[PDB]
């Protein structure tokens, strides 16, 4: 009959959402996901209304509007957010044992992330900070690593340096920034890395303010 | 006429049937947004208002005016699609909706949808959806210019860029802040809505670059260096990602500019300053030639009374013994006749905001110094009544609690008299009795009392709080001109308040005067109405003073709390705010005058509330700010001017010396030192305002504590009546106080 009729459309839909969820929450692709969730919507609007005003049918249209409403939420958490910290403290937080390689979608969707709103957004805003603060001493270790001293002929007597306003404006730059990061809950994580690099811009600091000073007089005793 | 005859045909593309009406009402509303947009005042704007209308009929004849010309002429594509023009209501609900989802998502401060801010949401939208539709906003600081630009950008999809001015920012921390949002809008092929103040504008050395970027859409000398060669590497996988393959450089920097123009809109957002903007005109052009500008100054008096009505919604105002008044004074065209207490108070309120425009333009023409009035003042003055209204409503609603069940324990004690009676000590019993229900009908007296205020406490917290809000610029004659007048038209509206009203009383206690007092300040009414506004503020209070007594004044309040001192010309000034930031210690500010722009984030109360964290985002750092932080800034030169968005952030307290202050000064001295009766009878009437009624609320307090100990040990001469005799002695006398205020107030009066 029509309910044995909407019974197995229901199997099926169930079967296509199931194999769709097995996919690993590494290889889910957010907008693949997002094309297949709306081919899967517009397969369920084309069954008759008949079939349609079923509560059954009703639910899990209902649930698949809920996961297209959360791939906002499923696009932010697959990024180079969350890590692996942030999962733990997420799951911490949920009270859910999971497996990181072994992590499903399945796994996330029984989760309510649209109960769970606040949680995620809270989580990856503190990731937003946490890549923010490793991108700038990133930065930091890229800029000094491969900084080279500008090297010049003296009267083919020697070789000298310039670019002292440059490497003194970046070197206070830089030291500013690492004093200021002591500040924001999001320095708890890292912190002796920065404080090694606090040292590292205090001892080239006071090298070459020496340096420069050391430079000077002797190209005028020199003369 | 180029940019008229371009959007009359961009709203006549998807259109295929439309009728010679549709086609004049396009014509006109593309009128109105190159033509009455730009204008500045009222008349103007009628003038073409009328003209657009006369031109259209005198050009047309035989077409119907009325669906031709419409009065709310309104165009969106947001409701169904193809720019079709839609009707005011469902417009606003569909901003309401959205304004809703916004709350939801960010900035959930309230905001209050009335036809100007309906109007300027869609002027924005139709600036922002059109390529390199960059547009400049000019209005009073605190009329809603970068709110609503960042709805529209939202709601567009547009995400707003802003970057953050302080002092030293040299043209380097600019030039990559440009690199940055050059990068991230074409690049990454992501929409940007670049928003400026006029803080970050009024260096020169920007405008050039500002300009540049407007007129050619990309700015040459930015990009150079390795620096030019990753804009490439990036460049090359944004063409990539568009599916658009190039390799020569020069092709590949030709697409990212095509990439800036398409998704970069700038908005400058400016002050009303006609010499400002002229010179704006003569160091960039392109701000009135690539810039389509839009003009909205201060709310019209329907929006005054729309904000006042919205955020009064929450209080009680609701009397229904409020005798409707003949003549009222309106100021409000629209207001309902008759109008309920809730309408009355609106009303009140608008006019308080009305009549200090018209004082500040008074003083202007005087010749004295003004400072500008924005709607910001207006929100102040309307969350300190708010705020003002629900404290003493409280106190009151408390002290009735606390005078029912004195009354009950009061009912006990009798019975249990009357029992211990049923078992010299009689007489003793009686007399008890005969003092127990006495003061038992005086606090009955006392309910009726409690009763009037609570009648007059709308009023008094309406005054009280635009007092608090408004004033604190002017001198004390000016203060009390507002007063009497704000007092005036409340008579006139019959809004029950008291008719000798003491602001420094109704708004303070005993001890935090005392206190004050123990601390480096006189006691002036100046200088009493001055601390008051130090104590209870919701903007950061701007202290000017030549002697410097109010600064010490906040030193020595603010000792324990670790108060530290910080220059603006210092260079430690960031440092040390930093630090008021963490612990969360107040930090007085000095030297105003050379204002940093850093500290605005601090004044515009920017908190970003997530997770358990609150967040102040200080230049381009995000800092926790501490429960407990507070900033004091201060100067010395009463003969200063301030910008109009510093004006509008902050509170002004005045403790200059007028030909008024100093007349009350010398006369209060007089009446000290010369008549000490007159001047003890003046402080009787002056603390008559509750402080009298405060200590015996005290006492009675003392009294139930030593009465809850009644049984047997209570009797120890079947008398403890010393006591409620004493609270019989002090309450006849305030008693008679009160029944002689009129006598004592006529000879202060005269003498
Ligand atoms: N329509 C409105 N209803 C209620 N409040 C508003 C409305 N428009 C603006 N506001 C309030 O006024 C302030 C506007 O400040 P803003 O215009 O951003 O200053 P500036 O123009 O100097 O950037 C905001 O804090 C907002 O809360």
């Amino acid at each position: 009959q029509d309910l044995k009729g909407v019974w197995s459309e229901l199997s099926k839909v169930w079967e296509q959402i199931d194999q769709m969820k097995e996919q690993p929450w590494v290889s889910v692709q957010p907008r693949k996901l997002r094309q297949n969730l709306d081919a899967l919507l517009n397969q369920l609007k084309s069954f008759p209304a008949r079939l349609r005003q079923y509560a059954s049918y009703e639910f899990v249209q209902r649930l698949l509007k809920g996961y297209m409403k959360i791939n906002m939420l499923v696009i932010e958490l697959k990024s180079e957010a969350l890590k692996d910290r942030h999962w733990k403290q997420l799951m911490k937080r949920l009270h859910v044992n999971w497996v990181v390689s072994e992590l499903t979608l399945g796994q996330i969707w029984d989760v309510d992330l649209q109960k769970n709103e606040a949680i995620v957004k809270d989580v990856l805003l503190v990731a937003q900070g946490e890549m923010a603060l490793e991108e700038f001493l990133k930065q930091i270790r890229e800029v000094w690593n491969t900084y080279e001293l500008d090297l010049v002929n003296y009267q083919n007597k020697c070789r000298l340096i310039r670019g002292w306003d440059d490497l003194f404006n970046k070197v206070k730059e830089h030291i500013n920034s690492v004093s200021a990061m002591k500040l924001s809950p999001y320095y708890k994580v890292f912190e002796e890395d920065a404080l090694s690099w606090e040292d590292k811009l205090n001892r080239i600091m006071a090298l070459f303010d020496v340096w420069i000073d050391v430079q000077r007089r002797w190209v005028y005793l020199e003369g | 006429m180029t940019r008229w005859v371009r959007g009359i045909f961009e709203a006549l593309r998807p259109l295929e049937t439309l009728p010679v009406e549709g086609l004049i009402r396009i014509w006109a509303h593309e009128a109105l947004r190159l033509f009455q947009d730009r204008l500045v005042e009222d008349e103007e704007r009628r003038w073409t208002d009328e003209n657009i209308d006369t031109v259209a009929l005198k050009h047309f004849p035989n077409i119907d005016r009325e669906k031709a010309m419409s009065r709310p002429i309104l165009y969106s594509n947001w409701l169904s699609k193809d720019y079709i023009p839609v009707d005011q209501e469902e417009l606003r609900d569909y901003v309401k909706a959205r304004l809703k989802v916004f709350y939801e998502e960010e900035l959930d401060v309230p905001l209050v949808l009335f036809n100007e801010v309906l109007d300027h949401v869609l002027r924005i939208d139709r600036i922002f959806r059109q390529p390199q539709g960059h547009l400049l906003l000019i209005g009073v600081s605190g009329a809603g210019k970068t709110t609503l630009s960042r709805f529209v950008a939202w709601m567009n999809g547009l995400s707003v860029y802003q970057i953050k001015v302080h002092r030293k920012y040299t043209g380097e921390d600019f030039d990559e802040d440009l690199r940055t949002v050059l990068r991230r809008s074409g690049c990454k092929n992501e929409k940007i809505a670049f928003i400026m103040d006029e803080s970050n504008v009024l260096d020169s050395g920007f405008l050039e670059r500002m300009n540049t970027l407007l007129a050619n859409g990309e700015v040459p000398g930015l990009f150079e260096g390795d620096e030019y060669a990753t804009l490439m590497t990036q460049c090359k996988e944004g063409a990539q990602k568009e599916g658009l393959m190039l390799d020569s450089h020069e092709e590949l920097y030709k697409w990212f500019t095509s990439q800036v123009i398409r998704n970069l809109h700038v908005v400058f957002t400016m002050n009303p300053s006609s010499e400002g903007l002229k010179d704006r005109a003569a160091t960039s052009p392109a701000l009135f030639n690539r810039c389509v500008l839009n003009w909205f100054g201060d709310w019209s008096t329907e929006a005054l009374y729309q904000v006042g009505k919205e955020f009064t919604s929450k209080m009680d105002l609701e009397k229904p013994n409020y005798i409707v008044p003949d003549y009222m004074p309106v100021v409000y065209d629209k207001l309902p006749q008759p109008p309920s207490h809730r309408e009355a108070i609106v009303n009140s309120c608008v006019f308080v905001h009305q009549t200090l425009h018209q004082a500040n333009a008074r003083l202007a023409k005087r010749g004295g110094r003004t400072m500008a009035i924005t709607p910001r003042h207006y929100l102040d003055f309307i969350n300190h009544y708010a705020n003002l209204f629900h404290e003493k409503r409280s106190e009151l609603e408390e002290q009735q609690m606390h005078l029912n069940v004195g009354l009950r324990k009061i009912k006990e004690t009798v019975d249990q008299v009357e029992e211990l009676r049923r078992d010299a000590k009689v007489n003793r019993s009686t007399a008890l009795l005969k003092s127990l229900s006495a003061e038992r009908e005086r606090w009955e007296k006392t309910s009726e009392t409690f009763k009037n205020q609570m009648s007059t406490i709308a009023g008094d917290c309406l005054l009280s709080a635009a007092f608090i809000a408004y004033a604190g610029y002017f001198d004390q004659q000016m203060r009390q001109n507002l007063f009497t007048t704000w007092s005036h038209h409340l008579q006139q509206a019959n809004i029950q308040f008291r008719t000798d009203i003491a602001r420094t009383e109704y708004l303070s206690n005993a001890d935090e005067r005392l206190r004050w007092q123990a601390s480096s300040l006189p006691a002036d009414d100046l200088c009493t109405e001055n601390a008051i506004m130090l104590k209870r503020f919701n903007r950061y209070p701007l202290i000017i003073d030549p002697s410097g007594q109010a600064t010490e004044f906040i030193m020595n309040e603010y000792k324990d709390r670790k108060i530290t001192r910080t220059s603006f010309l210092d260079d430690a000034f960031r440092k040390n705010l930093e630090s008021a930031l963490r612990f969360g210690n107040p930090l007085l500010v000095q030297d105003v005058e050379s204002y940093d722009p850093v500290l605005n984030p601090v004044l515009n109360r920017e908190v970003r509330r997530t997770g358990g964290r609150v967040l102040i985002t200080l230049g381009d750092q995000d800092i926790d700010l501490s429960p407990s932080f507070v900033i004091f800034l201060s100067t010395r030169d009463p003969t200063v001017e301030f910008p109009p968005d510093l004006c509008s952030r902050v509170t002004f307290v005045n403790f200059t010396v007028t030909r008024s202050s100093l007349q009350s000064q010398c006369l209060n001295e007089v009446l000290k030192a010369e008549r000490p009766d007159v001047d003890e009878k003046r402080s009787d009437l002056l603390k008559l305002q509750g402080e009298f009624q405060l200590r015996l609320r005290q006492l009675e307090k003392s009294l139930l504590q030593a009465l809850n100990e009644v049984k047997g040990r209570i009797l120890d001469d079947d008398t403890i009546i010393t006591t409620l005799e004493n609270l019989k002695r002090e309450a006849a006398e305030v008693t008679r106080k009160v029944e002689e205020t009129d006598i004592v107030m006529q000879e202060v009066e005269t003498v």
